[PDB]
């Protein structure tokens, strides 16, 4: 019954392909400059309104995550995802997802 | 060990991912 690493990787690949299709779709809508769907190797972040803190349920296809939790990004007021200054990284808080690992 | 293999892969994704405590 155990989920193998190989299945977990397949599920990530499936979520990544869905994210790509999602980005292409929302790019055909009327829009200003919302923060756009992005794949980070764990999650597909959804559209974000300028300024807002974006909460996503810890993904159900990650077998070991806390599914009652959320992960967080922030969309800046220019429509760019918030960064970690001085590091080559987008700001994201996955603490709730990993609290029991 | 299949549980460990899977979890240790997740460790790398989180380390490379969770950045709010940097
Ligand atoms: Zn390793």
């Amino acid at each position: 019954d155990v989920m193998t690493k190989e299945e977990q990787i397949f599920l990530l690949h499936r979520a990544q392909a869905q994210c790509e299709k999602r980005l292409k779709e929302v790019l055909q809508r009327p829009a200003g400059r919302p923060c756009l769907p992005e794949w980070d190797h764990i999650l597909c972040w959804p559209l974000g309104a300028p300024g807002e803190v974006v909460a996503v349920p810890c993904p159900d296809y990650i077998y070991d995550f806390n599914h009652k939790g959320h992960a967080y990004r922030r969309c800046d007021r220019n429509g760019s995802w918030e960064l970690v200054p001085g590091h080559n990284r987008t700001w994201a808080n996955y603490s709730e997802c990993v609290k029991f690992l | 060990y299949q549980d460990l293999r899977r979890r240790f892969f997740l460790h790398h994704l989180i380390a490379e991912x969770h950045t709010a405590e940097i």
